[PDB]
């Protein structure tokens, strides 16, 4: 199953990707 | 797992070594080419008239080790303009190959 710990590096993982995806946007 | 700091210091490096050829690559051939530029995602090279442009995936990308072979394209046409999005003043790129 999924554990508090899966969530919290999923967080991270996502601020990240995020950013790239800014960046695909052309960082506006 | 890979953090936003990690990957902000990495484009920074990327971005810079991208100004870097910008500045000092050799003109292209004819002023038919199209134009490098830095798009903040990728560094393009000048472009061949009526021709594919093609680069690595760029190496700051948290995946890039899942994507090695992988390369974003555009397209430079006859008139040494980059082709362009419908309804839009920006360029067409495929980056099929570097999603994670
Ligand atoms: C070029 C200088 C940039 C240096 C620091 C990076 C900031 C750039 O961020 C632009 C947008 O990207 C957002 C980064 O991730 C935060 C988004 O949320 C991801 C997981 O965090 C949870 C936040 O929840 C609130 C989001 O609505
Ligand atoms: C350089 C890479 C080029 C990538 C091209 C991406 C796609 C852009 O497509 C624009 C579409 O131009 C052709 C017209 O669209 C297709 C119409 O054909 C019929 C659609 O399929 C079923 C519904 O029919 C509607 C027609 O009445």
């Amino acid at each position: 199953g999924t554990f508090t710990s899966d969530v919290s590096s999923y967080l991270e993982g996502q601020a990240a990707k995020e950013f790239i995806a800014w960046l695909v946007r052309g960082r506006g | 797992t890979v953090s936003l700091w990690e990957t902000v210091q990495k484009w920074r490096e990327y971005r810079r070594q991208c100004q870097r050829s910008l500045t000092e690559d050799p003109p292209p051939a004819t002023d038919l080419f199209c134009n490098r530029t830095f798009d903040e995602y990728a560094c393009w090279p000048d472009g061949e008239p009526g021709s594919f442009v093609n680069v690595s995936c760029p190496w700051y990308l948290p995946w890039a080790s899942s994507v090695p072979q992988g390369h974003v394209y555009r397209f430079c046409t006859a008139e040494g303009l980059w082709l362009q999005k419908d309804n839009s003043s920006l360029p067409w790129r495929d980056l099929s190959e570097c999603e994670e």
